C-alpha cells in the first residue's frame, strides 16, 4: 500500500497508569473509588483506580481522570485530592517532560502564576499523598514514569463539507424543498466529563471517554409565494435560537450561542474554546448577551411584469452531540437562525430579486 | 483549509464613532488636537473626520486583539504616562508584545435592530478607550478608568462608541492542501546512491497565518510589508531524509555515523526571524513576541506544543550494522524530516527550516528483499549529544526490514523505559 503515517503513539490519546521512578516498590498512583477522597500511591493493582486519562486543553495543560468514576485531579491546601470536575483553576495540570521518558505535573497558583508547584510523595516505602513542593530543579522524586500506555480508539469524524447551496425551484408550483441538503461544516471532540448523559461518568470513562459535537449547516425554508407582477406582499421571517433550544445546549455541552452568533463558553468547556472554536469553524462571542429568538415582518416586491414564484430561506446552524458510537445524545434541537444570511430561491431562474421594503419587529 | 481567522482580523477597518453627527472617527490627520487640556504629539492617535485610519485586528489566543495601522504598520499602545485626571494616552508604536498593546473589545447595544457598537478595553476591563471630551471635534484617544454603566444611559459613554465603516482587505496567502507521506525510496541498482533531501518528495502536513509583526523579513520595509503581506504563510512538511547511503559487503560489520536533530545555527535563524523554535520533543516552542499566538499557529501546523524545556540540538550516533547476505548489498537509511517553509503572499520562499526526526527511520537496498536478507543493527553508541533529554539506545542486535519504520519509543532501549 502506497501511503506511511507519520503519527507517533505518545503524541495521541491514551490511557496511563502512573508510578514515581525513584521507587523501588511496585507503587501506583491511586484514585479513590468514592467520587471525592486523596489521591494515594498505592500497590500496582490493575484496577481502573490506577487508570488515568489525560484529557488536554488549550494552552497544554491537562485534566486529569480515573477510569474508575471519573473524577479527577483537584489541587488543594497541601495535597491532591480526587473530586469532580467544574472547571476549576486548581483541576489544571501541566505535563513538564525531564526527559524522553520521565516528566513531572505541575500546578500554578491561580493567585500568582509565578508560584508553580510540582507534585511528590513523602514515601516510596509506604503510601503516601500527593505533596506540593517548590524544590523543581534537579530534584528527581517528583518524576513520574508511565507504567502502561493503552491507546484509544476514536469515533470516526465525518468529512468537512462546503457551505450549502441555495434551493433551485422546478417551477412555478414548486415551494421548493423545507430544507436544503445539510453541509457539514466541522465537528471537534469533547472529553465525556463535560457534557450531560444518561450514562454514569464512570462508564463514559470507559466506552466512551470522548464525545463529539458535529456543526452542520443549511437553508431552512421560511415562506413562499406566487408574486403577480408589481405585487407587494408582507412575510415573516424568524432569527436567533428559542429559549428552550438555548437552554438545552447549555445544559447539554455547557455551550450557549451569544447575540453577535458567537459561542460563550461556560467554566467547564472554557478551558478548550480555542479547539473547540477552530475545529467546528466558529468564533467566540465578543457579548455578554445572549442570541434570541425574533421574529420580523418584511416586505417584498415582485418588480417583473409576470407572475414569479419565490421562496425565501435563512442560514440554519445546528449542534449535535454524540457518543463515541455516533449515537445522537440530544433530543431538542440545537438550531441558530442568522438573518444575515439569507437567499431568494425563484422561478423562472432568470427572474429579479424581489425588492426589500419596510422590516417590523412582532412584539407578540 | 480554513485558519479561522474572524473577519475583523481579514480586514482594515475605518472606525467611526457611533454618536458622531459629523462623520468623526480615529484619524490620521497631522493637524494637532483643537481641545483644550487634550494636548496632542507626534505619536497621539488622533480623532478626526478626515485623513482616517484603517485598522486591522490581530486575533490572539486569549481572544484579545493588536491593533495595526495599514500605512505605517505600527500598532496601538497604552502609554503609562499619566494625564489629567490620570488617563493614559493611546499612541503609535512598533509591535512588541507587551500587554500596553493588548486590547479586548467588547460588543453590546441593539444586536436585534443592527443598533449595536463595541468599545475596547484594557487591564481585565478597569480602563476604557475614549475620545478626549469631544464627538464632533478633532481629538486625542485615551485610555479612562472612569466606566458607567450602560444602565442607565450615560453620555460620557458615547465618546467609547465604535462602528466598523469602510475597509481594505488583508493581504492573505492561500493554503496548500495536505498530502500523504510517500513510502522509502528504493536503490535501484549497487551504484544507486538513493535520494537526495534536494529532490525528496515533500509532503504538507499543515500550515498556519502569520501576523507580519512577528516575522522579521528585513527584504521589505514596514509599510509594504503590512499592506501587501500582512499575514505570512508558515507551511509544515514532512520528507524522508537519507542518512547514509553505502555499500555493505557479505558478512561484514561497518560503523556508520547517523547525524540527526537540528545545528544551533538553524535554532537561531528560526528564534531571529519568528521567535520559534524546536523543542527536545519535537514539538514547538516559541518566545515573548509571538507566544501570544503560539495556540493558533500549533492548531494550523498541525503539531503541537512542546512539553519541554530543552532546546533540540545535533545528535551524532555511530551505529554497527551487519549484512547477513552472501553478497555485497547497497544499504541506504532515511530519517523522517520536519520542514518549515516561510513564504510570502507571491508565494516567494523566505527561509527553511528543517529538523531531522531520528525517531522515525528506516533501510531499504538493493537487491531488494525477498532476495536479500533484512539489515541488523548491532551496536549503537552516543557520540556528541549537548543535552539528556534522550539519553537512550537502542536494545541490539534489532532487525531493519526493509521499508519498514522503525518506531524508537516502540523499541525496548537502554536504559529501560515504560517498564
Ligand atoms: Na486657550
Amino acid at each position: 500500500l502506497d501511503f506511511i503515517d507519520s503519527f507517533i503513539p505518545t503524541e495521541g490519546k491514551y490511557i496511563r497508569v502512573m508510578d514515581f521512578y525513584n521507587s523501588e516498590y511496585p507503587f501506583c498512583i491511586h484514585a479513590p473509588s468514592a467520587p471525592n477522597g486523596d489521591i494515594m500511591t498505592e500497590i500496582c493493582s490493575r484496577e481502573n483506580n490506577q487508570y488515568f486519562i489525560f484529557f488536554p486543553t488549550d494552552d497544554g495543560r491537562v485534566i486529569i481522570a480515573n477510569r474508575h468514576n471519573g473524577s479527577v485531579f483537584t489541587g488543594e491546601a497541601t495535597s491532591v485530592v480526587s473530586d469532580i470536575y467544574t472547571g476549576s483553576p486548581l483541576q489544571f495540570f501541566r505535563e513538564v517532560k525531564r526527559t524522553m521518558a520521565t516528566y513531572y505535573l505541575a500546578i500554578q497558583n491561580p493567585e500568582s502564576a509565578t508560584d508553580v508547584r510540582a507534585l511528590e510523595p513523602h514515601s516510596h516505602e509506604l503510601p503516601s499523598r500527593l505533596y506540593y513542593t517548590n524544590n523543581i530543579e534537579n530534584n528527581s522524586n517528583i518524576l513520574i514514569s508511565n507504567k502502561e500506555q493503552i491507546y484509544l480508539t476514536l469515533p470516526s469524524l465525518p468529512e468537512n463539507e462546503q457551505y450549502p447551496k441555495t434551493p433551485v425551484l422546478s417551477g412555478i408550483d414548486d415551494i421548493g424543498p423545507n430544507q436544503s441538503e445539510k453541509s457539514i461544516i466541522g465537528s471537534t471532540l469533547i472529553p465525556c466529563i463535560m457534557v450531560s448523559d444518561f450514562i454514569s461518568l464512570g462508564e463514559r470513562m470507559k466506552t466512551t471517554p470522548y464525545y463529539y459535537v458535529k456543526h452542520t449547516q443549511y437553508w431552512q425554508s421560511m415562506w413562499s409565494a406566487l408574486f403577480p407582477p408589481g405585487s407587494k406582499e408582507t412575510k415573516t421571517e424568524k432569527s436567533g435560537i428559542t429559549d428552550t433550544s438555548q437552554i438545552s445546549m447549555t445544559d447539554g455541552i455547557n455551550v450557549s450561542i451569544g447575540a453577535d452568533f458567537g459561542l460563550r463558553f461556560g467554566n467547564k468547556t472554557f478551558g478548550i474554546k480555542g479547539g473547540f472554536t477552530y475545529d467546528t469553524k466558529t468564533q467566540i462571542t465578543n457579548t455578554s448577551q445572549l442570541l434570541i429568538e425574533t421574529t420580523y415582518t418584511r416586505e417584498y416586491t415582485n418588480t417583473e411584469n409576470f407572475p414569479v414564484r419565490y421562496t425565501g430561506y435563512v442560514l440554519a446552524s445546528e449542534f449535535t452531540l454524540h457518543r463515541s458510537d455516533g449515537t445522537q445524545v440530544n433530543t431538542i434541537p440545537w438550531v441558530a437562525l442568522n438573518d444575515n444570511y439569507t437567499t431568494i430561491a425563484r422561478y423562472p431562474h432568470f427572474a429579479s430579486e424581489p425588492l426589500l421594503g419596510n422590516t417590523k419587529i412582532i412584539t407578540d | 483549509l480554513n485558519y479561522n481567522l474572524p473577519e475583523i482580523s481579514k480586514k482594515f477597518y475605518n472606525l467611526k464613532n457611533k454618536y458622531s453627527r459629523n462623520g468623526y472617527g480615529l484619524s490620521k490627520t497631522e493637524f494637532p488636537s483643537s481641545i483644550e487640556n487634550c494636548p496632542s504629539n507626534e505619536y497621539s492617535i488622533m480623532y478626526d473626520n478626515k485623513d482616517p485610519r484603517f485598522l486591522i485586528r490581530f486575533l490572539l489566543d486569549d481572544g484579545r486583539y493588536i491593533i495595526a495601522d495599514r500605512d505605517d504598520g505600527e500598532v496601538f499602545d497604552e502609554a503609562p504616562t499619566y494625564l489629567d485626571n490620570n488617563n493614559h494616552p493611546i499612541i503609535s508604536r512598533h509591535y512588541t508584545g507587551e500587554e500596553r498593546q493588548k486590547f479586548e473589545q467588547v460588543g453590546s447595544g441593539d444586536y436585534i435592530t443592527g443598533e449595536q457598537f463595541f468599545q475596547f478595553y484594557t487591564q481585565n476591563k478597569t480602563r476604557v478607550l475614549s475620545n478626549c471630551r469631544a464627538l464632533d471635534s478633532r481629538t486625542i484617544l485615551l485610555s479612562t478608568a472612569k466606566i458607567f454603566p450602560i444602565y442607565p444611559p450615560a453620555s460620557e459613554t458615547q465618546l467609547t462608541a465604535f462602528v466598523n465603516s469602510s475597509f481594505y482587505a488583508a493581504a492573505i496567502p492561500q493554503l496548500p492542501q495536505t498530502s500523504l507521506l510517500e513510502n522509502i525510496p528504493e536503490p535501484t541498482s549497487l551504484d544507486d546512491s538513493g535520494v537526495l533531501p534536494k529532490d525528496a518528495v515533500r509532503a504538507v502536513k499543515g500550515s498556519a497565518l502569520l501576523p507580519c509583526i512577528i516575522v522579521h523579513d528585513p527584504n521589505l520595509n514596514n509599510s509594504d510589508k503590512m499592506k501587501f503581506n500582512t499575514y505570512y504563510l508558515l507551511e509544515y512538511k514532512e520528507y524522508w531524509h537519507q542518512l547514509w547511503s553505502q555499500i555493505i559487503p557479505a558478512h561484514q560489520t561497518v560503523k556508520i555515523q547517523e547525524r540527526t536533530g537540528i545545528s544551533e545555527v538553524v535554532q537561531n535563524s528560526m528564534i531571529e526571524d519568528l521567535n520559534m523554535y524546536i523543542g527536545a520533543d519535537f514539538g514547538m516552542l516559541f518566545y515573548f513576541r509571538s507566544s501570544g499566538f503560539k495556540e493558533q499557529i500549533t492548531r494550523g501546523l498541525n503539531r503541537p506544543l512542546s512539553q519541554t524545556t530543552t532546546q533540540l540540538g545535533e545528535r551524532v550516533e555511530e551505529m554497527e550494522y551487519y549484512n547477513s547476505n552472501d553478497l555485497d548489498v547497497r544499504y541506504v537509511k532515511y530519517a523522517l524530516a520536519r520542514e518549515f517553509t516561510l513564504k510570502r503572499v507571491n508565494g516567494e520562499i523566505v527561509k527553511n527550516w528543517v529538523a531531522v526526526d531520528y525517531r522515525l527511520a528506516g533501510i531499504q537496498s538493493y537487491p531488494n528483499a525477498p532476495i536479500t536478507n533484512p539489515l541488523t543493527l548491532t551496536k549503537h553508541t552516543i557520540i556528541r549529544c549537548e543535552n539528556s533529554y534522550d539519553g537512550h539506545i537502542f536494545k541490539t542486535p534489532l532487525i531493519f526490514k526493509n521499508g519498514e519504520v522503525i518506531v524508537k519509543t516502540n523499541e525496548e532501549l537502554i536504559p529501560k523505559i515504560n517498564q
